[PDB]
């Protein structure tokens, strides 16, 4: 006896939603314990409303009763601002996202799709550590996950959203992309750990002087930290908004034509610079000013801070600017300025 | 409500004026807003008739580029 | 790396490592971006790639050294090889970590016990090389003539697929 | 510039001699080497015999008028000479020939008319060479998840799959149903009809469609099928327009006469078609994907860029009541040593072998399938792919040409 | 011609026609089980059937003359 | 460099799921790929089914040894219930039909190493790949 | 379509018959061929004498008819003449179909000798993804 098609469709949508939690309760109280929202909740709160479609969703390990769907990643694609993307997720509550086999497969399917395609990819990281019963799988798979960069840097933006602890093997894909940004007082980075730094070397650290997001901003390793997970989703949209969607397209033209002609704002800067040599200023009078408008779009000020990396617009059209910072240190050109420049 | 609306800045029109204005203004219109319709046709593109060097670093932000740019 | 892969020399990767080297000063120093790079010239790298592990790979020492997953094309390793996530003494350590007790003479019992099945059963040659994750173990004496075959079998590799632009970027 | 020939001549002038087959020689290479650079349609209007056949036979689509048109190469009165055989010129060379047995004829017009609108039709999808995109019309697209919009039509198919999977339906109904307009022109329809090849547009934008078709031998794959697949993707793919698979395929069709005349050769060669294209390609599972029919069809690892599977979808190594006799034989046979009645524990197991495997969600677990959706969603996935797959930036290590099985 | 004939071999599950009835193409004429499907044999041409020569639960071999149209 | 495969198996493992089709569809679109980039020669050793027979066929070259090996995709017993025909293994898939009928076998081997002098035979007069000189 | 996409070396030497489109499949000099020649006894026509002269000279062997004359003798006649006047090498080698009529002896020599001479060839066709063979 084979069931009807109406009890095969109904069995499907029940699967989807079992597939939408599939931590199952005990996961979901944990996570609303911590106060997190889920990583199909923040794919949903970073994507234009509706657009996300899900890759995968019904994946497990196989050979495995205790697999659960979709091996602790989401991954899929939708638009931000209309323009496609691709996007995945960690999901802390299936295996503690570890790195399974099926995770890395699925974002492996996600890096080659967005390189077929041409557009961008956000990762959005909050562990990722290796898996307890499986972790030469784990380690095989942060390989191969690693590897596939070679499709990407360069002729896609990727950007990673470190909204969680980014540990051990899980630091090494992130720094690959071109845009970091963390979230304050819970995206961490670091390789090794406060507890094996001590009983290895002796030393005390906590997690902030380790890895904490300002203390990896300072040094360059992370491009932004924001307060809030809303935060990180307008500054992703910034940021793409300056951007072409690959190495071979155009990026969008905002507000062409604009004044025209000499303005007051252009008659300020005829005496904005100092009358004495030694007397420091703060070049985003200049900068704020030179361009279209106030959309001077910072990257990396932490890093090095006699340095400014921005976008900006010239008519219409973005640019890079690299601008000397007199009000620190006399903007002389020191380490982190020097490699936040080539970066940029 | 942030389109870009057309201003009488000075002057005040009946409506009959008003409707003379507009309705001349919109036979003036430009016709068909944009070329939708148009496709796409590298057949014989100029980039495709250079020489090029074989090393020559225009294979790819010249040649490359106008093939791969949509 | 890049000089080599920039001359066409063929790499050759001798592995022996626990992988980077744990500490704040390393944090601080920069490892991360540095093994990135590393990662990174690895993985960019169009010459052949063969790979003899001596000994230990463990977690990023296994992958960065011409891994197969990285895209290195021939890797073999001796019987003495030890390819892991984490060294014996690593996994004993979180083992203890949980139910600490260190000082009683049960849990050293229990970490010798679980460091002695560690090596036999996990730190080895032989779940690599029953996944395919390396092409052969070899007898040690066997190593300088099988270099001489891989990389005639290597001499004329074409690495593709891959998208010609501008350039590759790098963790900078 | 697409190239139409329209075909109507008694072969070489022979009172001109030799310099005729000169001329036919250079006609020839001149329609191998537009092959797959502009689109070559060749009307068939008269009788064409002799050198006249091959021009046709070498352009992309061959479209010849029912009773007033015909092709061979050699006459009835030839062929009485030398084997004995009577013949008509209708029964050796004619429209209806060369659609049902030959395969030589992508549509048989009902007069002059029929087959001039059926070549503008064909235009309208196709582009003018190989570097040029074809031609796309401007839809309203609405705004929305896939499931807000939703119509009426696309809701019909969530109860288009016969509840028993022994009862077969008509692809068109689905075919009809994703397209605009229901508009589909059928290509070489009168032709190994187990397999429904054709043209229509998804939000304005040109699609090839191959789909297995269950009324006709269960839908099995087959040599004749085979071939018209084959050509009909190469078409697409030389000419740009991305692929829509619809799948519902038991298997190659059994007998001793398919592999004498090549099954394994000549079935190949849809292989090689479908992992050869480049363009966009978009698989929907609705029902069956057997075997090596499964690899044939538009499997993940052959390329497909998207993969959904209806929840009717089953997917398997083959069908239980084989795989049985092999993951179970053992136990058959001590039942039968134990003298049970080992065909209601063939039934018991195969029941249990079905409820297990013969599903989607095996292959959805491997990730051979990218999602199983309701069957309403189809039209809305094949869209956002089909749009995101404009330009795929993929490459085949560099050649001189392949070598397809021929 | 008009013979309607049996495209596979199969077991004749039933018949969607009588003798000398009105048909047009496309309509049902036999319901063959052939390969685990109720395979439709179908008109090719509008007629009237004659010779029915097929019964319900007979098997029929490929090429067996259905009914001529 | 030149791939030979040397081609004896009786189809998918059947315990194993459809994971198996998943790598015949990869190890199709590999001799896709290469097709027409390196020689690509297949033995027929042994009676080859179901899934085994396409890549021989997507291969540039096919040597089967006489009345040792096969090639087909639906086995005579499959073909008994759906048509009635009784064949042999030999009948419907030996040497000499995929040489006469068929088309598919480009040697019929006496065998084993007359197979291996033809395949040798072949590779001498191949070059390495599509773009290196001829020998 | 092989024939006329392979864009190697071709060398066609014409050993007695080549007629019709057969003329045009086996290597005719406007399919590429790069050197054709032709041994004397090389037959190039569009068909064979007797169809040609049932064609040509047709009515006229109508009207011996209808005279009552021996139709049969005159066909042959017929055949004859146009086996004598065409059915030869040497149309095609005035029309520059065939590049020499050679003794057959010389055969490996011009062979041998073509070969080396087109050991290089550029030929330039315009830009596809691929062809679209017959299937
Ligand atoms: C022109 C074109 C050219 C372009 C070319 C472009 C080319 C680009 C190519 C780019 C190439 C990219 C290459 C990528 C390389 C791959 C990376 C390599 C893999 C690794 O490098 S791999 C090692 C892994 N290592 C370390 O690394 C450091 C050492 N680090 C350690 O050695 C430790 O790991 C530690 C602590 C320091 C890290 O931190 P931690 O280990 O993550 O955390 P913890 O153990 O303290 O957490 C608490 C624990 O409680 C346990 N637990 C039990 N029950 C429960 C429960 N119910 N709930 C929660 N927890 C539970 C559980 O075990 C959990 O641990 P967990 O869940 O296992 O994390
Ligand atoms: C390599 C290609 C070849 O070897 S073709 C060699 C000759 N083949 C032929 O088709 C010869 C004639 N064949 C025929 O049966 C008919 O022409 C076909 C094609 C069937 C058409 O029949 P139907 O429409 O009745 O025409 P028809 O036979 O009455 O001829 C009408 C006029 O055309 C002429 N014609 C015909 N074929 C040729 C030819 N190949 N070369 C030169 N002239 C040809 C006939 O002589 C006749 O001319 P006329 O106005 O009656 O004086
Ligand atoms: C059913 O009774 C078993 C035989 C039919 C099996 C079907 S037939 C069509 C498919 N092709 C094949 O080889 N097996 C499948």
């Amino acid at each position: 006896t084979n069931k009807t098609t109406a009890e095969l469709l109904a069995e499907l949508r029940e699967k989807l939603e079992l597939a939408k939690e599939p931590g199952g309760e005990k996961a979901v109280a944990k996570r609303e314990k911590k106060g997190i929202p889920s990583a199909r909740a923040r794919i949903n709160a970073l994507l234009d409303p509706g657009s996300f479609i899900e890759i995968g969703a019904l994946a497990k390990t196989p050979g495995d009763p205790n697999a659960l769907y979709g091996d602790g990643v989401v991954t899929g694609r939708g638009t931000i601002d209309g323009r496609p993307v691709g996007v995945f997720s960690h999901d802390q509550t299936v295996f503690q996202g570890s790195v399974g086999e099926m995770f890395g497969r699925k974002v492996a399917r996600l890096m080659e799709w967005v390189a077929m395609v041409g557009c961008p990819i956000i990762g959005i990281n909050d562990s990722a550590g290796a898996r307890i019963q499986d972790a030469v799988t784990s380690l095989a798979w942060y390989a191969e996950l690693g590897r596939r960069h070679e499709m990407l840097r360069g002729l896609v933006p990727e950007i990673s959203l470190i909204f969680g602890k980014c540990a051990g093997g899980a630091v090494y894909s992130p720094i690959q992309t071109d845009l970091l940004v963390a979230v304050r007082d819970q995206g961490y980075m670091f390789i090794t750990g406060p507890d094996v730094i001590k009983d290895v070397t002796g030393e005390d650290v906590t997690f902030d002087e380790l890895g904490g997001a300002d203390e990896q901003a300072k040094r360059g390793n992370i491009h932004k930290v924001v307060n809030s997970e809303a935060e990180a989703y307008q500054y992703v949209r910034d940021y793409l908004s300056f951007l072409p969607s690959n190495h071979f397209d155009n990026p969008p033209i905002v507000n062409p034509g604009m004044e025209p002609e000499i303005t007051p704002h252009d008659l300020e800067l005829d005496s904005i610079v100092p009358d004495a040599d030694n007397m420091a200023y703060d070049m985003h009078e200049i900068l704020l000013r030179i361009f279209d408008d106030g959309d001077v779009f910072e990257i990396a000020e932490q890093r090095g801070p006699a340095m400014i990396t921005a976008f900006a617009r010239v008519d219409g059209h973005p640019v890079g600017v690299i601008a000397n910072q007199p009000m620190v240190l006399s903007g002389a050109i020191d380490n982190e300025a020097s490699d936040k420049a080539a970066s940029f | 409500d942030h389109e870009a609306h057309i201003k009488v800045l000075r002057g005040e029109p009946t409506p009959e004026e008003m409707a003379a204005l507009m309705a001349v203004l919109a036979s003036a219109g430009g016709g068909p807003a944009e070329p939708v319709k148009k496709e796409r046709n590298m057949w014989g593109h100029p980039v495709d008739k250079l020489r090029y060097s074989v090393f020559s670093w225009q294979r790819v932000t010249l040649l490359e580029r106008t093939h791969m740019r949509r | 790396i890049r000089f080599c892969d920039s001359y066409n020399l063929p790499l050759v990767f001798v592995v022996d490592t626990p992988g980077a080297m744990p500490g704040v000063a390393e944090e601080k120093g920069g490892i991360i971006k540095r093994g990135g790079r590393f990662f990174n010239a690895i993985v960019e790298a169009d010459v052949p790639k063969v790979t003899v592990i001596i000994r230990k790979a463990y977690g990023g020492g296994y992958a960065v050294m011409g891994s197969k997953q990285l895209s290195a094309d021939l890797n073999f390793a001796w019987p003495t090889a030890r390819i892991a996530v984490i060294g014996a003494e690593g996994a004993a350590q979180l083992l203890v970590k949980r139910f600490p007790d260190p000082n009683a003479p049960e849990v050293q019992k229990i970490r010798d016990d679980f460091i002695e099945g560690y090596n036999l059963n996990m730190a080895t040659p032989w779940i690599a090389a029953e996944r395919g994750y390396i092409d052969a173990v070899i007898q040690p004496h066997e190593t300088r003539l099988l270099l001489r075959k891989s990389l005639r079998l290597l001499r004329d590799k074409q690495n593709g697929p891959k998208v010609q632009r501008k350039h590759g970027l790098l963790p900078l | 510039r697409p190239l139409i020939g329209i075909n109507d001549g008694a072969g070489a002038r022979i009172q001109e001699g030799v310099v005729s087959l000169g001329l036919y020689s250079r006609i020839f290479h001149n329609n191998i080497k537009a092959s797959g650079v502009i689109p070559q349609i060749s009307l068939i209007m008269g009788a064409a015999a002799g050198g006249h056949v091959y021009s046709p036979a070498l352009t992309d689509f061959v479209v010849m008028v029912d009773q007033t048109s015909q092709m061979f190469i050699t006459g009835p009165d030839v062929i009485k000479t030398v084997t004995g055989e009577d013949v008509t010129m209708e029964e050796l060379g004619g429209a209806h020939t060369h659609m049902a047995k030959s395969g030589t004829a992508h549509y048989v017009a009902s007069g002059e008319q029929d087959a001039f609108d059926y070549v503008r039709d064909l235009l309208s999808y196709l582009p003018p060479n190989n570097y040029a995109d074809p031609p796309l019309y401007p839809v309203a697209i609405p705004e929305g998840s896939i499931e807000e919009t939703l119509t009426d039509e696309d809701l019909e198919l969530d109860t288009l799959i016969p509840d028993s999977p022994n009862q077969p339906y008509d692809m068109h109904e689905v075919i009809t149903r994703i397209l605009d307009d229901d508009e589909f022109l059928e290509v070489q329809a009168g032709y190994a009809g187990n397999i429904v090849v054709g043209f229509g547009r998804v939000e304005g934008r040109p699609v090839g469609i191959v789909a297995n078709q269950p009324t006709q031998f269960a839908g099995c794959l087959d040599i004749n099928a085979s071939e018209k697949a084959a050509r009909f993707i190469r078409t697409c793919d030389c000419f740009n327009i991305p692929i829509v698979l619809l799948v519902d395929v038991p298997g190659f069709l059994p007998g001793t006469d398919q592999e004498y005349n090549g099954i394994i050769r000549r079935g190949a060669k849809l292989l090689y078609a479908y992992g050869e294209a480049t363009v966009a390609k978009v698989t929907v599972i609705t029902r069956k994907s057997y075997g090596g029919a499964y690899c044939v069809m538009g499997s993940k690892d052959m390329g497909a860029d998207v993969v959904v599977a209806w929840p009717t979808a089953q997917i398997a190594v083959m069908g239980a009541s084989g795989a049985v006799g092999f993951v179970y034989r053992q136990q058959l046979k001590e039942a039968a040593k134990n003298g049970e009645d080992v065909d209601a524990l063939r039934l018991e197991l195969q029941q249990t072998y079905e409820d297990t495997l013969v599903n989607p969600y095996i292959a959805a677990e491997r990730g051979y399938v990218d999602a199983v959706i309701p069957p309403s969603h189809t039209r809305g996935y094949v869209a956002n792919a089909l749009r995101l797959l404009e330009r795929k930036i993929v490459q085949m290590p560099p050649k001189k040409h392949g070598n397809i099985p021929l | 011609g008009d013979a309607v004939t049996a495209p596979m071999q199969g077991t004749v599950v039933k018949v969607a026609v009588e003798e000398g009835q009105e048909v047009s193409a496309g309509d049902l004429v036999v319901v063959l089980e052939a390969m685990k499907m109720e395979n439709p044999v179908t008109a090719h041409k509008d007629g009237t059937i004659t010779g029915l020569a097929v019964e319900a639960g007979a098997a029929i071999t490929q090429g067996t003359v259905i009914a001529e149209i």
